RNA sequence: CAAAGUCUUUGGGUUCCGGGGGGAGUAUGGUUGCAAAGCUGAAACUUAAAGGAAUUGACGGAAGGGCACCACCAGGAGUGGA
RNA sequence: CUUGACUAUCUAGAGGAAGUAAAAGUCGGGUUUCCGUAGGUGAACCUGCGGAAGGAUCAUUAACGG
């Protein structure tokens, strides 16, 4: 088992650090490959421009059409598929428009039903989707 | 070469016939390794062309 | 091929909200939450009824 | 009738895949072998049970679906519609004991006859025995039509269905009078010698297996019972059929025979008793087949989780228990 | 399982090594190899599970067992043909 | 700063090979489970060679000396 010497510190600590890399979380956090391939790139939100409306077909058992929007980010130029939330919120978003995109919740997992979609629209042209759905504000263009 | 080794064959007859089979196989595992890298290069480029679809060019409108 | 956008929002009959008297706030509300749970206790044999329980 | 013309093909064929290997096919397996649409096939099954297409089975542990009598019948007609042989339904139907006769019409409007085998051991074996019956009957029907015999013309076979030429008449058992008894008699006697020449004996050559076309032409149907002339009792089945016709015309029409055919001719005719080296384009095909199989196996496991019925039963009892506490 | 025990009553010395399943023991680099290959060895991405022990027996295309004139045998009367 | 060599990046691109929606457009039985290796058209799988069980032990077994 474990060496339990009094002069064994260097063996211990080095072993700990060596083994730390097999942890999926730690490696993800510290290797700097996930921080570079991430389209947001250490960002809470990004802001992109809409290219097209894409109706992604839902992952097996739950049979529906999830209304997403193919944004192209401004800050680097990566393409993203991004899910537009509540029903009839797709209608607010028009092609060639500013969109504030955020994560979904699981830090890089497709959340539930939608396959390969990590991101959700929060704002269209600087007004929130939550407001526009609830009829609180008007959308400029 | 599919010749049954007859008893009266000596050195130079046996030795050249064996060296022929050695050279068939040497040419053969070169040809097998060549196919092994052909399939490896074609699987890897089709892996990309299918993973490309997951990200973009799949949906509707 | 199928795919409407917000079908079920535009098909629902728009029912206007009723006008009720305002809710008490803060300490007043807590007071009302206290007296509804611990003060006017109505006896029951095994307690199987909830607070919002409609039938 | 047939209104639904998309998902119903794929789901019902998937039942037939499971029917050949196992008894009652679970709903988990169906969606995996019908990978074109995912999840929404369970509501198609609920439309299939409305008709006599599939039957439900929830015995003790066995949970799933089996194919019915009529459900097996619709599958053949759906295939015959794609082969452009059947379009609409003619109503003159002779409901028998071993088979059902349905009049069919094509794109042209030309009316043909369709046979559907109804053999009635579990229903799985019964809908497999009807499969072998149609393949055997179509084999003789092709064999005799090519060899000058007055039989219905074979068109197409699908699982249990046989499309034949529409010869419309009355069976010999319900015939009062024939205008020319002698010429009809000699026609029939020739056909026993004709079959014996081709190395065949009918076995049950009676008045119950013969149809007259306008009282001129004798038509022969029903061929699964036929035997070889190599059989030890070959002349017995030959003579029994002769005496059956000899006595019938003497009984019904009062015609006594002048000609007594007992010739053994085997065989002057066809014996029908038997009745860098790898190119990049190939590399593409082979890599494609590998990648499809990896995706197909994963889709099977996604569909196997549909159990939806198991979750519904568990939820009902928990609501009852919590309310009673 | 008398070690796989003397482990929340957790520390006799010490070496190697695992951290959901896949991708994948794949790429790439290095190195050894005449070669075939060996050692070392990722990520992008994908997935709610992969699995280990045990337990009843829905189903056996199991084998056996036994049962019934709505099954047969030995039979009698028919239906089916008018 | 100029001159080449190794490099690193940014940005135009004929053509190549793809893939992707549109065309119902034309034709059409075997297997116990493995392991390592070599060959069989790459992999699988099959076979040869050497390993495993992670594979369901009935029965017989007292003399042995004139």
């Amino acid at each position: 088992g474990k060496c339990r010497g009094l002069r064994t510190a260097r063996k211990l600590r080095s072993h700990r650090r060596d083994q730390k890399w097999h942890d999926k979380q730690y490696k993800k956090a510290h290797l700097g490959t996930a921080l570079k391939a991430n389209p947001f790139g250490g960002a809470s939100h990004a802001k992109g421009i809409v290219l097209e409306k894409v109706g992604v077909e839902a992952k097996q058992p739950n049979s529906a059409i999830r209304k997403c929007v193919r944004v192209q980010l401004i800050k680097n130029g990566k393409k993203i598929t991004a899910f537009v939330p509540n029903d009839g919120c797709l209608n607010f978003i028009e092609e060639n428009d500013e969109v504030l995109v955020a994560g979904f919740g699981r830090k890089g997992h497709a959340v539930g039903d939608i396959p390969g979609v990590r991101f959700k629209v929060v704002k269209v042209a600087n007004v929130s989707l939550l407001a526009l759905y609830k009829g609180k504000k008007e959308r400029p263009r | 070469s599919t010749q049954p080794r007859s008893k009266n064959e000596s050195k130079e007859d046996k030795r050249a016939r064996k060296q022929a089979i050695k050279e068939e196989r040497k040419e053969r595992r070169v040809e097998k390794k060549a196919n092994k890298l052909a399939f490896k290069l074609e699987k890897r480029r089709q892996e990309k062309e299918l993973l490309n679809l997951k990200k973009n060019v799949e949906g509707l409108k | 091929s199928l795919a409407r956008a917000g079908k079920v929002r535009g098909q629902t009959p728009k029912v206007a909200k009723q006008e009720k008297k305002k809710k008490k706030t803060g300490r007043a509300k807590r007071r009302m939450q206290y007296n509804r749970r611990f003060v006017n206790v109505v006896p029951t044999f095994g307690k199987k009824k909830g607070p919002n329980a409609n039938s | 009738l047939r209104y639904m013309s998309r998902d119903d093909f794929r789901v019902l064929t998937a039942v037939e895949m499971g029917m050949k290997n196992h008894e009652i096919v679970p709903g988990s397996l169906i969606a995996s072998i019908a990978s074109l649409k995912h999840g929404g096939c369970n509501k198609v099954l609920r439309e299939l049970v409305k008709h006599k297409l599939i039957a439900w089975e929830r015995t003790k542990t066995v949970q799933g679906y089996r194919l019915t009598n009529a459900g097996y019948d619709y599958l053949a007609l759906k295939t015959l519609s794609s082969r452009q042989v059947v379009e609409s339904v003619g109503n003159q139907m002779g409901v028998g004991k071993e088979s059902d006769i349905y009049i069919v019409a094509n794109e042209e409007g030309q009316q043909f006859a369709l046979k559907l085998h109804r053999l009635g051991r579990h229903n799985v074996s019964w809908l497999y025995l009807s499969r072998l019956s149609a393949m055997k009957e179509f084999a003789y029907m092709k064999a005799l039509y090519e060899r000058k015999f007055p039989v219905p013309k074979p068109i197409d076979y699908n699982r249990h269905a046989v499309v034949m030429e529409l010869i419309n008449g009355y069976p010999l058992c319900q015939i009062h009078h024939v205008e020319d008894p002698a010429s009809v008699y000699d026609e029939a006697m020739e056909l026993i010698v004709k079959l014996a020449n081709h190395g065949l004996i009918h076995g049950d050559f009676n008045e119950f297996n013969l149809i007259l076309d306008e009282s001129d032409h004798i038509t022969m149907i029903d061929f699964p019972q036929m035997v070889s002339t190599s059989h030890p009792n070959a002349e017995w089945y030959f003579d029994r059929d002769v005496k059956c016709i000899k006595d019938f015309f003497m009984k019904r029409f009062s015609y006594e025979s002048e000609l007594f055919p007992t010739f053994k001719d085997i065989r002057r005719e066809d014996t029908l008793d038997v009745e860098s080296t790898i190119p990049p384009e190939l590399v593409k095909q082979k890599v494609k087949r590998q990648l499809t199989k990896q995706q197909k196996s994963a889709v099977r496991r996604r569909l196997q989780k549909g159990a939806n019925i198991f979750t519904k039963q568990r939820r009902e009892n928990m609501q009852n228990i919590k309310s009673s506490l």
